[PDB]
């Protein structure tokens, strides 16, 4: 039902500020070219980048590219991971290693510091399912949320 | 067994490329006829050329009995030209005198719409 | 209709018009529906 | 006098004379030629109007394309037009010539003869019935009788 | 059983042989042809006096559309959509959604009369009667455009046609 | 906001282009093809007409169902020119007239409805507005249109400051009266030019080459408040391009020298018709005025767009005035090298 | 009912309007905007709620075969009127 | 009888199926496939190299004499290696009765043309060609019947869209009808009617 989220607030045309420091509709070979000036001025650590909750792969590594050529890797996220030790280099370390089809087979799921009914309402309803049919014990170590 | 086929004219490309070279012959002796007989403004010179390209686009062909087609195509649009049947409407839309120029490049096609 | 008269009804046009084609009481098309998808406003106020 | 006087009333001279013998070519393409057929026949009579029931390109004026045109046909039916002498009316009879009617998805079919030919009347049916096509040509004799040819020269 | 058109001996007595001559020389059985367009010249024309006299008619007769009412001014749409999905020509174009008092009806109704071929199976297809075919057949326009019609022109045709649509339905639903 | 249409489509009939265009005088030559070349992209084009419904026919096809509109106006009538561009884009400016009738002079045509067009465009919002005025205005020209020309010129550029003006030589094409011209004096056995037609010399230009250039420089932002000289590839003497139109058309020609005062009193002489004159005193001035050279101001590269040689296209404009069909070449016509 | 906007155009029984610088609006100029004037949510309004004795009843519109299909309205809850889902006619129950 | 249901003709399924047999036997070099409908008719299902022996058989001998070409056309199912199926409709006068001949072809093998055994062919076999693409041998005159000069494609074949690539304009500035790529005012509704529930059991197929 959020879909509907998607017919409002929406960003239809290109917008750069003005002289009054207002933003005004402008055309797209203005926007790009007031992008790509200041882009070539800076280098290095003055060039940053942050990725939102919904960024797609494609535009990931474009952008990753675009900032690495000069010579730029101030490539960051919004959701922290933990980067001490082995950090992103190993993809057990942030997996869900598991998967979802594996809990159905756990014997005793333990839960961290995790609201899994809406982080992860799909997630949560598999567990049910294995609690219901498995007889799967659970275990919390957070708030008592039902 | 499985690769045993059919064929309709041509039993080679060596067959084939004969067929084509004859459908050339035609063509290019056509062109100056086709000019004066439908009032065409093209020049001789860009109905030939337009001839050349038409062939060169099928020259990756590697197939006999797709190039016996594309042949058997060609004879049957030379002959609506040479008796008429086609219009000075029809013979003018190999050019496309009309579409404006559609971009090549990726930042001209990122700014008029979607299309890749 | 005189001696069958029509059944009246509050919504029947009174007054009949001919056909109005060329005239400037023509009929003109027009979507019906209001705009779908709306746009983001941006603030009237600087920020820096 | 004025002038204006003596000019409106030529122009009331040639607009009677233009509608009053309407000699149209009929392009009878698909069904909608049978109930342009109907309208020739006894009992509307178009002739009783001043309407010919035929007339050659050369001296038709008024074009009515009376059903689908397709592609092939096209080509054709423009050259028709750019002979017939002015002044010259185009009516459109039925859905096919009107936007392409029932078979407007098709890839045979122009989507209504207007992208080929400038109309001044379209007569709406599938097929418009022999009487609703005389409405359609008494439509067109009272536009013809609007028009101010002569006034406007005159204000030039 | 079958039975022959022209398959005849013609008789070869100086009798006949001498009919056939008179016809050929006197030109009789073309003159025979002339009686019978003399006779024509003198009945009564079938023509009737169009736009004083119009031609007969029945209660089914389709002709222009006309959106309907109940006898309170409820539209009878409710926009289920079944015209839009048997229109063979696919003229119909509808969008609803709930009106502010909460009931189902229509936002757009587009018939374009120019791809529509005036069948009747959206009359047909109509649960509640909304959507019907008129008797009017003198709609004819200057413009292409005069011919897309939207929900507020065939509404304006029910409310114009209603008196006499009503009456023709009247006439009509038993045998449907 | 409440303008940048935002275009849709793949830029064909029945796509959108975002341009609003109100095209004043489209009945005529130049009109002709501006509207085609709009409505063939997908723009809304309003069409004020002065002529009968029935002389605007011919611009019904252009564009698809409900892009073309159209509307009465008056010259003299500031509320028509309102009703006509107060939703428009931008507003284009083709009203000309190569006579003068008993209501409307050059001064009126050239000076007057340009200004009333461009004070209301102004007033209603109207961001682009395009004149057209001719190369050879100049208010020290001894034609009478080309001195209006360059009044009315100048006073667009201080009533719309950032209005283009566009100023192209003799624009030659199928409806041209330039090309048509030199092929009807046959009717009158020779062909008379002024000094033989050796002391002028004409640049003239494509009809869809003056049609590309509006068309880009209303998608072009730096076509604002700029004057702009359409202009053809190649130079000729009005002897040699006359010559080669009869050549084209393969009629008999029989130049033959005629004093000024004389080619001017025979167009006093046309001047009497009531209807379109076959040839008037100004035409007489502008066809012998040699056409400016004007390097200061940006050309028909500076908006994209390839001058096409007039030998290329006088065939076409040509074909109808030949009077046999397959009649079986010419040698192009002596141009006059640059520098 | 019909309303105005502040650019002097009608406002349809849906909601439409263009607005005050909508180039569509060129459209009308010389010609006029169509729109009944016979707002059918403001009709169906005026029509008094039927007062029934009964649990249940039937609706079919009016006029039997030429009205819409008969379908049966609750009439248990006392806080609001059962609407007939085709034409719009309301219903009450006898006080009880 | 039930009043609403469609009456059997055993009587006329048995002579087919006996005739169907009958050409089963006499031409094994191409018969592959012989059935029979519940409603009486009969399709005799060819390898495309016995066009010319089966059909001169069905109009020549004297317990067949087909001497009627009924219709001839194609239909194209994509998901067969031989896409094109091509349909010879026959009917007897002297038995008073139809045969239906099925043979197979793609894109690039040709078919022998029947105009030898049936002179009515001939259009038949230029509207395939035309509409579906099937080249056919030896044809007289082989060339585009229905579509527009010029027209490139065939616009039958499944694959290919409804509207088409192209449609025609007339242009003023060219002063001619041309031909551009197609845009549509109003995309054609595209409407899934296919009811999820299995509806005749009896052409059920194995999983
Ligand atoms: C060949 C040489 C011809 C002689 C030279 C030309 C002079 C011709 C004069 C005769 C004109 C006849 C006009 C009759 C009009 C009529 O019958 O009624 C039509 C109409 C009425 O008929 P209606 O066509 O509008 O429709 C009536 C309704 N129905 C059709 C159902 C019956 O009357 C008009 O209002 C039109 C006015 C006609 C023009 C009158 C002004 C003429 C001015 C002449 C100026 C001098 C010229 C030199
Ligand atoms: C033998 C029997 C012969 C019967 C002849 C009867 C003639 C009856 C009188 C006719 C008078 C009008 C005829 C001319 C009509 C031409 C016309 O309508 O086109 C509009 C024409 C053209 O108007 P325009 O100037 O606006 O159009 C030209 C430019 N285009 C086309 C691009 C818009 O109007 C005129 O030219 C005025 C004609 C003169 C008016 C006075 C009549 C004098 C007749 C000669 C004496
Ligand atoms: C003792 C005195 C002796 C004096 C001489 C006696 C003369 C005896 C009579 C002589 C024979 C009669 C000759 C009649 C003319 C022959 C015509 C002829 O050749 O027919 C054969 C021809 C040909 O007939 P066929 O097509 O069957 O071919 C005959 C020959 N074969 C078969 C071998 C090919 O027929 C026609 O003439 C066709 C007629 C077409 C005309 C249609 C219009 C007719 C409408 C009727 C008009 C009436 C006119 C009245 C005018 C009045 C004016 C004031
Ligand atoms: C007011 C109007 C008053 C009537 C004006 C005269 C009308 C004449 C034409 C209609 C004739 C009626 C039809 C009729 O009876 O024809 C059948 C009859 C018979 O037609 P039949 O050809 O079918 O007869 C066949 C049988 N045999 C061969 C035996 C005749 O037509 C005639 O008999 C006409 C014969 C005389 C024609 C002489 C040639 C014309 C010479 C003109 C003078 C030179
Ligand atoms: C006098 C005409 C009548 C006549 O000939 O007498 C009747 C008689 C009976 O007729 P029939 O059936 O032929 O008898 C013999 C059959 N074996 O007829 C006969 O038996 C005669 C047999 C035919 C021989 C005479 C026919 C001669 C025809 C020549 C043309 C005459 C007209 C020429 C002038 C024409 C001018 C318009
Ligand atoms: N053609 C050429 O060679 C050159 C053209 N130009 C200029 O380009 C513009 C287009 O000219 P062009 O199309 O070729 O020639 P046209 O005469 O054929 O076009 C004239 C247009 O302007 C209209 N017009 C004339 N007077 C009035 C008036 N009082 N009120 C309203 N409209 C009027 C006409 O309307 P209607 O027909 O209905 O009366 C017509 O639509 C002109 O300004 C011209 O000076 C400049 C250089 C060369
Ligand atoms: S509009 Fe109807 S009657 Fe006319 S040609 Fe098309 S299908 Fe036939
Ligand atoms: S009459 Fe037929 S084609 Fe016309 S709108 Fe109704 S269902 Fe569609
Ligand atoms: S007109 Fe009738 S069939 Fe069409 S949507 Fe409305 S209620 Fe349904
Ligand atoms: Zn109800």
């Amino acid at each position: 039902f959020a879909y509907d989220g998607l017919k409002r607030q929406r960003l239809t045309e290109p917008m750069v500020r003005n002289e009054k420091g207002l933003l005004t509709h402008t055309t797209w070979e203005d926007a790009l070219s007031r992008v790509a000036g200041m882009l070539q001025s800076f280098q290095g650590n003055d060039v940053a980048a942050i990725a939102g909750g919904l960024v797609d792969a494609e535009a990931l590594i474009a952008l990753k590219d675009l900032l690495n050529r000069v010579d730029s890797d101030t490539l960051c996220t919004e959701e922290v991971f933990p980067t001490a030790g082995a950090g992103t280099d190993l993809r057990s370390n942030y997996l869900l290693n598991t998967t979802i089809a594996g809990v159905e087979e756990a014997d005793v799921v333990l839960l961290v510091g995790t609201n899994p009914r809406f982080e992860a309402p799909l997630f949560n309803a598999r567990i049910r399912k294995s609690w219901l049919h498995n007889d799967l014990k659970v275990a919390l170590i957070g708030s008592p949320v039902d | 067994a499985s690769t045993s086929v059919k064929p309709i004219f041509s039993r080679d490309m060596n067959e084939a490329k004969r067929r084509v070279r004859e459908l050339y012959r035609a063509w290019y002796r056509e062109v100056p006829n086709t000019v004066h007989l439908f009032q065409l403004d093209i020049s001789v010179k860009q109905g030939r050329d337009k001839v050349r390209e038409m062939f060169k686009k099928n020259a990756h062909i590697t197939d006999p009995r797709v190039v016996d087609l594309l042949v058997i195509k060609g004879k049957m649009e030379l002959e609506e030209t040479i008796k008429v049947w086609k219009q000075r409407t029809h013979v003018m839309r190999f050019f496309h005198e009309t579409e404006a120029p559609r971009p090549k490049d990726f930042l001209s096609k990122f700014y008029v719409g979607h299309d890749p | 209709p005189t001696v069958k008269p029509p059944t009246a009804r509050k919504f029947i046009w009174t007054n009949h018009k001919f056909n109005l084609s060329g005239t400037p009481q023509q009929y003109v098309p027009y979507s019906t529906t209001r705009k779908k998808i709306q746009e983001w406003v941006p603030p009237s106020t600087p920020y820096k | 006098s004025r002038g204006e006087y003596v000019v409106a009333k030529l122009d009331d001279l040639i607009n009677w004379a233009r509608r009053s013998s309407l000699w149209p070519m009929t392009f009878g393409l698909a069904c909608c030629a049978v109930e342009m057929m109907h309208m020739a026949a006894p009992r509307y009579d178009m002739d009783r109007f001043g309407v010919v029931f035929r007339a050659s390109p050369r001296q038709s004026d008024v074009m009515i394309v009376a059903g689908t045109l397709t592609n092939k046909m096209a080509p054709a039916l423009r050259k028709v037009y750019d002979q017939m002498p002015e002044p010259r009316y185009v009516v459109s009879m039925g859905s096919c010539a009107n936007g392409g009617g029932y078979y407007h998805y098709s890839y045979s079919v122009v989507r209504g003869c207007d992208r080929i030919v400038p109309v001044d009347i379209y007569v709406p049916g599938c097929p418009p019935t022999a009487e609703a096509l005389l409405y359609g040509i008494l439509q067109l004799q009272k536009k013809i009788k609007r028009e101010k040819r002569l006034r406007i020269w005159y204000r030039r | 059983t079958y039975k022959y058109v022209n398959l005849r001996e013609p008789s070869m007595d100086m009798k006949s042989v001498t009919d056939r001559a008179a016809q050929t020389l006197l030109w009789t059985e073309l003159i025979r042809g002339l009686g019978m367009t003399l006779s024509y010249l003198f009945r009564e024309p079938a023509t009737i006096n169009y736009p004083f006299e119009k031609g007969p008619l029945s209660p089914r007769f389709r002709g222009e559309h006309a959106l309907r009412r109940y006898p309170s001014g409820e539209e009878r749409c409710i926009a289920c959509k079944l015209c839009e999905a048997v229109c063979p020509a696919q003229a119909i174009t509808i969008e609803a959604e709930p009106r502010a008092d909460g009931s189902r009806r229509t936002t757009r109704y587009d018939i374009d009369m120019t791809k529509c071929i005036y069948c009747g199976f959206c009359q047909e297809a109509c649960p509640v009667d909304a959507i019907v075919e008129g008797p009017n057949f003198e709609f004819s326009t200057e413009t292409h455009e005069e011919l897309l019609y939207n929900k507020e022109k065939l509404l304006n045709n029910g409310d114009k046609w209603e008196a006499e649509i009503a009456a023709n339905i009247q006439a009509d639903y038993l045998y449907r | 906001l409440h303008h940048a249409v935002i275009p849709h489509g793949k830029g064909g009939r029945s796509s959108v282009s975002g341009i609003v265009a109100t095209v004043f005088g489209a009945t005529g030559f130049l009109g002709r093809y501006v509207v085609n070349h709009l409505g063939r992209m997908g723009s809304q084009v309003i069409v004020p007409h002065r002529c009968e419904p029935y002389d605007t026919m011919h611009l019904r096809p252009m564009g698809d169902l409900g892009q073309i509109i159209f509307m009465d106006w008056n010259g003299r009538d500031k509320d028509s020119i309102r009703r006509a561009v107060e939703h428009s884009s931008v507003v284009i400016n083709l009203v000309g007239r190569e006579w003068e009738t008993q209501n409307f002079d050059f001064e009126d045509v050239f000076v007057k409805i340009p200004q009333a067009i461009a004070q209301v465009s102004k007033e209603a919002g109207v961001e682009k507005f395009i004149h057209i005025s001719h190369l050879n205005a100049d208010i020290k020209s001894s034609s009478k249109y080309l001195r209006s020309k360059a009044v009315g010129e100048k006073e667009v550029r201080e009533t719309f400051p950032e209005a283009t003006i566009i100023k192209p030589a003799e624009i030659f094409g199928r409806e041209d009266r330039f090309l048509n011209y030199f092929a009807n004096i046959r009717w009158f056995g020779g062909v008379p030019l002024i000094s033989l037609g050796k002391k002028t010399v004409k640049q003239p230009v494509y009809i869809v080459d003056v049609t590309k250039g509006i068309i880009n420089a209303i998608k072009d932002p730096d076509a604002r408040g700029k004057t702009f000289a359409f202009v053809g590839p190649s130079r000729y003497l009005l002897f040699d391009l006359v010559q080669y139109v009869f050549a084209v058309a393969h009629r008999p020609f029989l130049p033959y020298p005629l004093p000024h005062f004389a080619y001017r009193w025979i167009g006093r002489l046309f001047e009497i018709s009531p209807f379109e004159p076959w040839t008037t005193r100004d035409k007489v001035e502008r066809i012998h005025t040699t056409d400016k050279i004007l390097p200061h101001l940006p050309g028909l590269e500076d908006l994209g767009v390839e001058a096409t040689p007039l030998e290329l296209k006088a065939i076409e404009v040509l074909r109808r005035h030949r009077t046999y069909r397959w009649l079986s070449d010419v040698q192009p016509a002596k141009t006059i090298p640059t520098s | 009912g019909v309303r105005t906007s502040p650019t002097g155009e009608k406002v349809t029984h849906t909601g439409q309007v263009y607005d005050d610088g909508d180039y569509r609006k060129v459209r009308f100029v010389g010609r006029q905007k169509e729109v009944n004037e016979n707002f059918a949510i403001d009709l169906i309004a005026e029509q008094p709620v039927s007062q029934v004795g009964s649990r249940v009843i039937s609706c079919d519109g009016g006029g039997g075969a030429l009205g819409h299909p008969r379908v049966y309205i609750n009439l248990d809850k006392e806080t609001k009127t059962g609407t007939c889902g085709y034409c719009g006619l309301q219903f009450r129950q006898q006080h009880h | 009888t039930r009043p609403t249901v469609r009456p059997r003709n055993d009587v006329a399924h048995k002579q087919l199926s006996a005739f169907g047999e009958y050409v089963a036997e006499i031409l094994p070099k191409y018969v592959q496939q012989v059935q029979v409908s519940c409603f009486n008719e009969l399709e005799i299902c060819i390898h495309p190299d016995g066009v010319i022996p089966v059909l001169t058989f069905l109009r020549d001998h004297s317990n067949a004499q087909f001497k009627s070409l009924a219709d001839l056309t194609a239909v194209d199912i994509p998901t067969r290696q031989n896409r094109f199926e091509i349909v010879y409709n026959l009917l007897s006068l002297r038995f008073n009765s139809r045969i239906r001949v099925k043979t197979y072809t793609d894109e690039l093998t040709p078919i022998e043309s029947s105009v030898p055994v049936y002179k009515a062919a001939n259009w038949y076999e230029r509207e395939i060609w035309d509409m579906f693409g099937v080249f056919f041998a030896n044809h007289p005159d082989l060339r585009r019947i229905l579509t527009d000069y010029g027209f490139e494609g065939h616009p039958f074949r499944k694959d290919f869209p409804l509207s088409g690539y192209v449609e025609l304009r007339y242009d003023d500035e060219v002063k001619r009808v041309v031909a551009e790529p197609v845009e549509l005012a109003q995309e054609f509704r595209k409407f899934d009617l296919n009811s999820p529930w299995e509806a005749f059991p009896a052409y059920r197929q194995p999983p």
